[PDB]
């Protein structure tokens, strides 16, 4: 959280970061066609406190190596662009989850984010989670531990957040895809 | 009424503060309508302006008028600037002139030079001026803007 | 100052009894801790309990806080009527 | 107050009284001063020293307030002049939020202190 | 008297070092850094180096030891500090919005020694922001309380904190505050053991001082 | 007309010479007075520049630019004179 | 002691003709003035730069003589006395010139107020407007106020004795140097401001 | 396994600084001293001290300096004795290449586009395409002179610039060092290899708030190339001191006390760094070849110089070891951004190749990656000079002031002195000299002086315990750029001292620079103050209202009721401020330039 | 008098009778009005307290950031420092030497 340009106007920065000042750092970002995945924000969903164990960010990451192969094959885990792999499954095995995650058709993960009356085109988003199976409040829970201010709502069918957008959609996916579903 | 005090609010300046006067960098800048009115004030600049030893360049439209407008800010030094508000919006973007070291604006019959009769040149200039004021990394000037009308 | 009373230096309907009759005899009375030495020889045995934090226990080693004994979600039945109130909802007591 | 102008209104409302007949009880601190010096009219003060205070009420001289202070819990009602209606609303649900988390937070300790002694014992039982 | 203060862990590598600055009265005693445990109490460890350094913007004060006075220091015992939302040593407040629980009361993270600091809580399963240095042998405490790291240098900063500020009612006689906070990387103590030998070669040779003077960093 | 302005727009004063081209300028006033006023006083007071002009014998003085010169030069040390009282040298 | 950049706009001035304002002075003294009004005044022909010679001794303005005949040796005592008297005049100029103001409230649109004043009112307004401290043992109402004080709305007017007259010699250029006739003017005004 | 650094992160400036006070810490935020700094890079003794060691527990007066970027004023002279100061400035030169482009829209809307008579106007979409103008260049003379003149530039940014705006190599453009730090008004000289006058103008950043002039003078073949790249024989300095105690009278007699005895000669903080980590640490590091703490090292001393480098520096180090690698390149991206320096950008990317390729982690990696480094000869350069000063305080504390036989004095070569010499010649202690040991070439052929026990014996004793065996093992080169001198003097004395003492408890006082009075239409004068002219007298406008704001704080703090202009002339290399710190106690408001690397 | 059917609040003490405005402690219209502008103006000044920042072509607003890069997008193919098109629509001039410039 530095102030790029009020760093450049007190002097403490050099003025050519004005371009760093007004556009952030571009990055790939993250789509449901494109699993960008975030280190920074794996790394801090790796330091916040859960009761579920993550797995590594080395194998949540497809395998990146030479590609002197010939010929491909249909390997489970194979070299690919848009950062798709199936789910690892859990990260300790002497652990039972009390929730599943289903993916969509796809291969998508569930966090579809809405809006609030969105006929006046309204900015005001909200997340809707409907492939949890299990123990919803378990899963609704954990989300408290994620977002703290957030307000959560569950039902049979679908998980609310409300105030959230593909910033926490984001975050929801990588803690899913750190769980192992 | 208001050549006066503004001229006299230079003095003051130039003896008791002793605010150096740069080159591209005026004082006090006159707006008027019509080339007529600018060598009338002129005039009276010239008069006022050889007792108090400030220099006055009025300029209007002439043939090849951009050569003789980068002349007349490299030969001489020029603290108030007799000129329309399009040509000094033109020479800022320019970078002919500057707004620093600038304290006073007199805007001659206001009621048609704010308006959109003249497409807001006036009004243009005094938003320059007044996020002048609001920058605080120069030394601080409280530019005081005169407004003349009739009506 | 310490020994003198603390109605020396007050700087004020007369010859009847006040509504602060009950304490003016007490502000006339002369104080009780006289000096520094019995005011911190009182200080450093005064205690706190419900500070956050560790207490010392170097004094006695078989006697147990009630905290520790009986945890912190959990406290003695109280007679309720209407001399006495207890606190409710000691999980609502925090923040 | 309701029937003098809105900036005397505010004054009395820093002051913490919102009707007549209301009493609250303030520090002698420059701002409370300037305060009641605006509010003189409509308001009748009285002083207290300290040592008048620990007279009126029940409290020993070998005590002072600071330390009354930070025992005091800080849960009290109405806590913080929130600076909006919505702030207030949503201090009290992340309360609530807390209140819950805790409970959860014991619940999943003492399922991670479970499943560590499971295996434990697991790995003692195999070698 | 004067009692020389050991190392009470083997100064491992991976973990990482937070310095603070401490003054009384306007006197900054200097400077003190302490090693905390990072492969047994992983959680806690990030709460204490985020509230440090000053990361997180904040979530109800300032999440930033910069100016927190020292609320509770008991001579001999402990040197409390921290609640950042109060100053006062009421709330507790951490990086996650929540008051985190312990998560294990290991053989490094349950023994309380010397130089050994560790993290306050108001309730047994609510660590907070507020943290104690401890002064002596605390058996009493192993078990109740999670143990952060272990002090390296600045001993004497924190020693001479309690006995200038300190009562045994727990109230500080003099206030005592945070100057600069902030994470610093590892630094070896090995190097100052040979202070030993300099002293030995200054008293051996009289006509070179600054070789004596200027000790090399590394 | 490489640096430095001598004439002023309000040609009342006229702007203060370089030091270097007014000690310059002393020296060659002292080598055309041949040495009635020699350069350290011209330098060192101001009339001493009125006293070069008059004895300038009015071969260059006629020159408009010579009087300007002479002019800015005695302004030159007039202000020298005036600023030494403030400032302090250590040899 | 003052600052150089406040200094710069303040020029040292002697004072040849006593004077009477915040900007003013005694026949005789140095003091900080500004430049617009110490300019106003060198050109008036009222004040004199400060040289050496002229802090050692001035001359000054005689009304009797209409001339600057008198010549004066600044001293200690005669710097006291025209301080004392410059304070005097001052007082009397205050309270003289312009009008003391009083806001209070009156139910309804009547002539009489609702509480009458007091000379503790009176020397509250005066001290608070005027920056005049006087005690409300000077303050003499008139002869149909005497009974209980100032009661009308709109204008009236009380005498305040001053006692230092022939001690310091007014009683020349000043009207009455007994006493001075203050003009209080008395309004409705809002809540916050009439208290009463 | 992670860079290893050895030190506190401390971080100079603040998130967002909103303010005239840009100094995080609060002890830095009353004005910075260097004390304990200088004294870990080897100038303890004073003048005063061997004089008198009754003068050493008392305390000299304080004095703030580097307050704003023109109370510093340096103007290089060259080898011949021409002092570099501005004349005229140049534009850009541009060129316009296509004509605009303008598109017909509709004049009236009542009339539909289907009438015949419909009336458009022109209105410009682009006023058309400019290249910059770049002239001929000669054959017989591609050595191309001029001047610069910098306002709070380091020399690292200065070449960074042309390069960006040139495509010029490093090599190409050859810059001397200023003492005195980048901050301030620095007028110097400089030399270029085919560069025409046209293209090098463009290089200028005139609408700047801190202005960088280039200014061509005239052309030279490559033979006078070696006689232009000789080391500067003086530098004019103007130095204004904010908040100083005493009197006037006592201003001036310090100040005449220490012009007639002379100052101890000093390669100030500026030359190795300023902070935790420094030039020889990272040096002795890659000799010693623990490339990961050298790389520490570095990174940690770029932290405390930059913010974001700073929060990306804490996330490496607080990083996972399965997310060291992403953070690595998230580093490297936000570094090309940012728009960060080649070698920085070059650097990061290494690191995160080392992170993440297993099989190109490897020692003999890191080694390659330092060895791409440009400025370890800088490093070496500045552990020289440690020794120089560690040496010099030695041979001061030892033998005194008075001159002894078995020392090396300038003649003129160089002579060791003798019985004969201390009695009829008399050398003076301005004329003791003393080597510094740069590489096996300077190793032998300086002229050491044996002083028992300060002889070579000595010198490599001390090199061995701080490491710095490398110095006189291995060679070591000498940059074009700078000229690698082997022989320093201990006392300086100089040759024009000016002092104006001013009475201001406000500090609104200011000094015209070079360009501001260059602006008034008056030429530049070099050699002394115009009082009439350069300084200002205390009014409300000669100072910023940002400027105010910080110096609110060390006003305060500091209650200085005077303010001092002090002009001089040194040698070489003598610095103002290792002058000013014998005679006061130095407070410097801005410490951003001295730390380097950037 | 905009509204014409004034709220009937719940009656909780005796005064809210006699009470006629709401909030009393609030301002009243024109006086909250001129101070929302004051506040305004406070604000703007902050912010443009440090010089007007120019911004590259992608941090543009929509409706002059692809004309800026079409613009250019000829000169782009061709690798070569120097290149600038004088392009109307843009920031404007500030008129003094800023810091970010």
């Amino acid at each position: 959280p530095t102030d790029v340009a009020a760093n450049i106007s007190a002097g403490a920065m050099p003025p050519e970061a004005n371009v760093a000042a007004a556009l952030p750092v571009p990055r790939i970002q993250y789509s449901k066609w494109n699993r960008a995945l975030r280190s920074d924000v794996y790394d801090e969903l790796l330091k916040l406190p859960l009761r579920y164990k993550l797995h590594d960010f080395a194998k949540l990451c497809p395998p990146q190596r030479c590609q002197e192969e010939p010929e491909a094959v249909g390997v489970v885990g194979r070299d690919s662009a848009v950062g798709y792999l199936p789910p690892l499954g859990p990260a300790d095995p002497l652990d039972t989850i009390p929730f599943f995650v289903h993916r969509s058709s796809n291969g998508v993960l569930p966090g579809k984010v809405f809006s609030m009356h969105p006929r006046n085109l309204m900015p005001a988003f909200y997340l809707r989670i409907q492939q949890v199976e299990g123990d919803m409040f378990r899963f609704e829970e954990e989300l408290l531990k994620i977002f703290p201010t957030k307000k959560i709502f569950v039902r049979s069918h679908s998980i609310y957040v409300y105030n959230v957008a593909l910033d926490g959609r984001m975050v929801l996916h990588h803690w899913l895809l750190g769980l192992g579903f | 009424a208001y050549l006066l005090p503004l001229y006299q609010n230079m003095i003051k300046d130039r003896d008791v503060y002793k605010i150096p006067l740069r080159e591209r960098r005026p004082r006090m800048i006159l707006l008027a309508p019509t080339r007529e009115l600018i060598a009338q004030l002129h005039h009276v600049c010239s008069v006022l302006g050889e007792a108090t030893g400030l220099h006055a360049i009025s300029f209007t439209s002439r043939k090849r008028a951009n050569h003789r407008l980068s002349r007349l800010l490299k030969q001489q030094l020029v603290d108030v600037m007799i000129m329309d508000p399009k040509i000094v919006l033109r020479l800022i973007r320019a970078r002919r002139v500057f707004l620093d070291d600038l304290r006073y604006v007199a805007v001659d019959e206001a009621d048609g030079m704010l308006s959109s009769q003249h497409d807001h040149d006036a009004v243009h200039l005094l938003m320059k001026v007044q996020k002048r004021v609001m920058f605080k990394h120069l030394w601080p000037v409280q530019t005081q803007t005169v407004f003349a009308t009739a009506f | 100052s310490y020994a003198l009373p603390p109605a020396v230096g007050r700087q004020e309907i007369r010859g009847g009894m006040h509504s602060s009759h009950s304490l003016d005899l007490i502000m006339r009375q002369p104080r009780r801790v006289k000096t520094p030495e019995q005011l911190r020889a009182l200080r450093d045995r005064l205690r706190f309990i419900g500070v956050t934090g560790p207490m010392p226990q170097a004094t006695s080693v078989s006697t147990k806080s009630y905290t520790d004994t009986y945890g912190s979600r959990l406290r003695p039945r109280y007679p309720e009527s209407w001399d006495t109130v207890p606190p409710h909802q000691p999980s609502r007591e925090l923040l | 107050p309701f029937k003098h102008s809105w900036e005397v209104n505010r004054m009395l409302r820093e002051l913490r009284l919102e009707f007549k007949g209301q009493t609250t009880i303030v520090p002698d601190i420059p701002q409370v001063r300037k305060r009641i010096w605006r509010v003189r009219h409509i308001v009748k003060v009285d002083v207290l020293d300290l040592d008048e205070a620990k007279a009126l009420i029940g409290v020993p001289e070998h005590i002072s307030f600071t330390d009354l202070a930070s025992q005091l819990p800080p849960s009290f009602g109405r806590v913080k002049a929130v600076p909006s209606p919505v702030i207030r609303s949503k201090m009290n649900f992340m309360k609530l939020r807390r209140m819950r988390l805790r409970d959860v937070l014991h619940r999943d300790a003492l399922e991670l202190r479970l499943l560590e002694l499971k295996r434990s014992a697991m790995k003692n039982x195999e070698q | 008297r004067i009692l020389q203060y050991f190392v009470p862990y083997e100064r491992d590598e991976v973990n990482p070092v937070v310095f603070m600055d401490v003054t009384v009265e306007g006197d900054a005693l200097g400077r003190v850094s302490v090693e905390l445990f990072h492969d047994i109490v992983p959680k806690t460890t990030e709460n204490f180096r985020s509230l440090c350094t000053g990361e997180r913007g904040y979530s109800q004060c300032p999440l930033f030891y910069k100016g927190i006075p020292f609320h509770r220091v008991i001579p001999g015992f402990i040197v409390q500090g921290g609640d950042i939302l109060l100053k006062d040593g009421r709330g507790n407040v951490s990086v996650f919005g929540f008051p985190f629980p312990d998560e294990s009361f290991e053989g490094k993270a349950g023994k309380h020694l010397r130089g050994t600091v560790a993290m306050a809580h108001s309730a047994p399963n609510q660590n907070g922001s507020q943290f104690f240095f401890n002064l002596a042998r605390n058996d009493h405490l192993d078990g109740k309380f999670v143990v952060c790291g272990q002090v390296i240098d600045g001993w004497e900063v924190v020693d001479r904190v309690a006995v200038l500020s300190g009562s045994s009612c727990g109230t500080p006689v003099s206030r005592a505050w945070i100057t600069e906070c902030g994470q610093s990387s590892g630094d070896k103590l090995e190097d100052t053991e040979r202070a030993l030998s300099g002293e030995r070669a200054l008293h051996t040779m009289p006509g070179k001082e600054v070789l004596d003077i200027l000790s090399p960093r590394y | 007309k490489d640096g430095g302005v001598l004439r002023s727009s309000n040609s009342a004063g006229v702007g203060p010479l370089d030091f270097v081209s007014v000690t310059l300028l002393a020296q060659l006033l002292e080598v055309v007075s041949h040495g009635c006023c020699s350069a350290d006083d011209l330098v060192a007071s101001p009339v001493a520049w009125d006293k070069v002009r008059q004895t300038i014998q009015g071969a260059i003085g006629e020159d408009e630019n010579t009087i300007q010169l002479l002019r800015a030069g005695r302004l030159c040390v007039a202000d020298r004179q005036a600023t030494g009282s403030l400032v302090t040298t250590y040899p | 002691e003052m600052a150089p950049e406040l200094q710069l706009e303040y020029m040292p001035v002697l004072f040849t003709r006593t004077i009477l304002g915040p900007q003013g002075g005694f026949a005789g003294e140095e003091r900080l003035v500004k430049l617009e009004v110490a300019r106003k005044y060198m050109e008036a022909g009222h004040a004199v730069t400060p040289t050496e010679e002229l802090r050692r001794g001035l001359w000054c303005y005689n009304p009797d003589t209409d001339k600057y005949d008198c010549f004066i040796e600044r001293n200690e005592e005669f710097l006291d006395f025209a301080a004392r008297k410059r304070q005097w005049l001052d007082v009397y100029w205050r309270v003289n010139t312009g009008y003391l103001l009083f806001g209070r409230q009156s139910w309804g649109q009547g002539f009489l107020i609702n509480c009458p004043l007091r000379k503790r009112d009176v020397a509250q307004k005066l001290w608070e407007q005027y920056k005049v401290r006087i005690d409300p043992r000077l303050i003499e109402f008139r002869e149909k106020d005497r009974r209980t004080g100032i009661q009308e709305l709109g204008h009236n007017w009380c005498w305040l004795y001053l006692p230092g007259a022939e001690e310091l010699g007014i009683n020349r250029e000043v009207y009455d140097n007994k006493r001075v006739k203050v003009r209080i003017h008395v309004r409705k005004m809002n809540s916050m401001f009439a208290l009463y | 396994m992670k860079v290893s650094s050895r030190g506190p992160i401390v971080r100079w400036a603040l998130s967002r600084p909103t303010s005239g006070l840009v100094s995080s810490p609060s002890e830095w935020r009353c004005g910075r001293d260097l004390s304990d700094e200088e004294k870990h890079s080897g100038l303890l003794l004073r003048i005063r001290d061997i004089c008198q060691p009754l003068a050493k527990n008392d305390q000299l007066p304080v004095a703030v300096v580097k307050a704003q970027p023109s109370d510093l004023q340096v103007n290089e002279v060259d080898a011949v004795g021409d002092v570099a100061a501005l004349s005229k400035v140049v534009k850009g030169k541009w060129r316009k290449i296509s004509r605009q482009k303008t598109l017909l829209i509709e004049d009236d809307a009542r009339t539909p586009f289907s009438d015949p008579s419909k009336s458009f106007s022109p209105r410009v979409q682009s006023y058309g395409e400019y290249v910059r103008l770049t002239g001929k260049l000669p054959r017989d003379l591609p050595v191309l002179r001029f001047v610069l003149y910098r306002d709070s530039y380091s020399l690292n940014s200065v070449e960074n610039r042309l390069g960006y705006v040139l495509s010029l190599q490093p090599d190409c453009v050859f810059l001397r060092d200023q003492p005195g730090g980048s901050f301030g008004c620095i007028t110097q000289h400089g030399v270029c290899l085919g560069v025409t006058k046209e293209i090098l103008s463009h290089a200028s950043r005139h609408y700047n708030l801190h202005p960088l002039i280039f200014e061509p003078r005239e052309y030279f073949s490559t033979d006078k190339l070696h006689s232009l790249l000789q080391g500067a024989r003086g530098h004019h300095h103007r130095v204004l001191l904010r908040c100083v105690e005493g009197s006037q009278d006592t201003i001036r007699a310090l100040l005449k006390k220490t012009a007639e005895r002379g100052f101890i000669n000093y390669f100030w903080l500026d030359r190795f760094s300023v902070g935790t980590n420094r030039f020889f640490d990272m040096a002795v590091l890659a000799a010693r070849g623990d490339y990961l703490k050298s790389i520490g090292a570095l990174l940690h001393c770029v932290a405390e110089s930059n913010g974001v480098h700073y929060d990306h520096f804490l996330k490496y180090l607080n990083a996972d070891p399965s997310t060291v690698p992403g953070i690595a390149q998230t580093w490297a991206t936000t570094a090309k951004h940012m728009r960060s320096p080649n070698w920085i950008v070059q650097l990061l990317r290494g690191l995160h190749k080392y992170h993440a390729d297993a099989e190109c982690g490897k020692s003999s990696y890191l080694a390659e990656l330092w060895s791409a480094l440009p400025m370890r000869e800088a490093l070496r350069r500045s552990a020289a000079e440690f020794v120089w000063n560690a040496m010099a305080s030695q041979r001061l504390l030892s033998k005194g002031l008075n001159v002894v036989e078995g020392d090396v004095v300038r003649m003129g070569n160089y002579h060791l002195v003798t019985k004969d010499d201390e009695e009829k010649g008399t050398f003076k202690i301005t004329d003791v000299v003393l080597p510094v040991p740069y590489g096996s070439v300077a190793a032998n052929n300086c002229l050491f002086p044996h002083l028992s026990p300060l002889d070579k014996k000595l010198y490599v004793e001390f090199a061995t315990k701080h490491g710095m065996s490398f110095l006189f093992d291995e060679q070591m080169p000498s940059p074009l750029s700078n000229p690698l001198q082997f022989y320093r003097h201990l006392i300086t004395k100089p040759v024009n001292m000016q002092v104006s003492v001013i009475r201001d408890p406000n500090s609104l006082t200011s000094i015209k620079s070079d360009l501001a009075v260059m602006q008034e239409r008056k030429l530049v004068q070099i050699g002394d103050i115009d009082y009439s002219t350069r300084v200002r007298e205390p009014c409300v406008y000669n100072v910023s209202e940002r400027f105010t704001e910080k110096m609110e704080e060390i006003l305060k703090t500091h209650r200085g009721p005077n303010s001092v202009v002090l002009s001089c002339y040194l040698p070489e290399d003598s610095s103002p401020f290792v002058m000013l710190r014998e005679v006061f106690d130095l407070r410097h408001a801005s410490f951003h330039d001295l730390y380097g690397l950037l | 008098a905009f509204r014409r059917l004034v709220k009937r609040h719940k009656i909780t003490n005796n005064q809210m009778l006699l009470m006629r405005r709401r909030e009393p402690y609030k301002p009243t219209m024109k006086d909250r009005q001129e101070i929302a502008d004051r506040a305004k103006l406070e604000e703007f000044e902050r912010k443009n307290a440090d010089g007007l920042m120019f911004v590259p072509e992608k941090a543009l607003p929509p409706w002059q950031k692809s004309l800026a890069h079409n613009a250019k997008a000829l000169g782009s193919r061709i690798n070569f420092r120097g290149f600038r098109v004088r392009v109307a629509d843009g920031q404007d001039e500030p008129g003094f030497p800023t810091p970010f410039r």
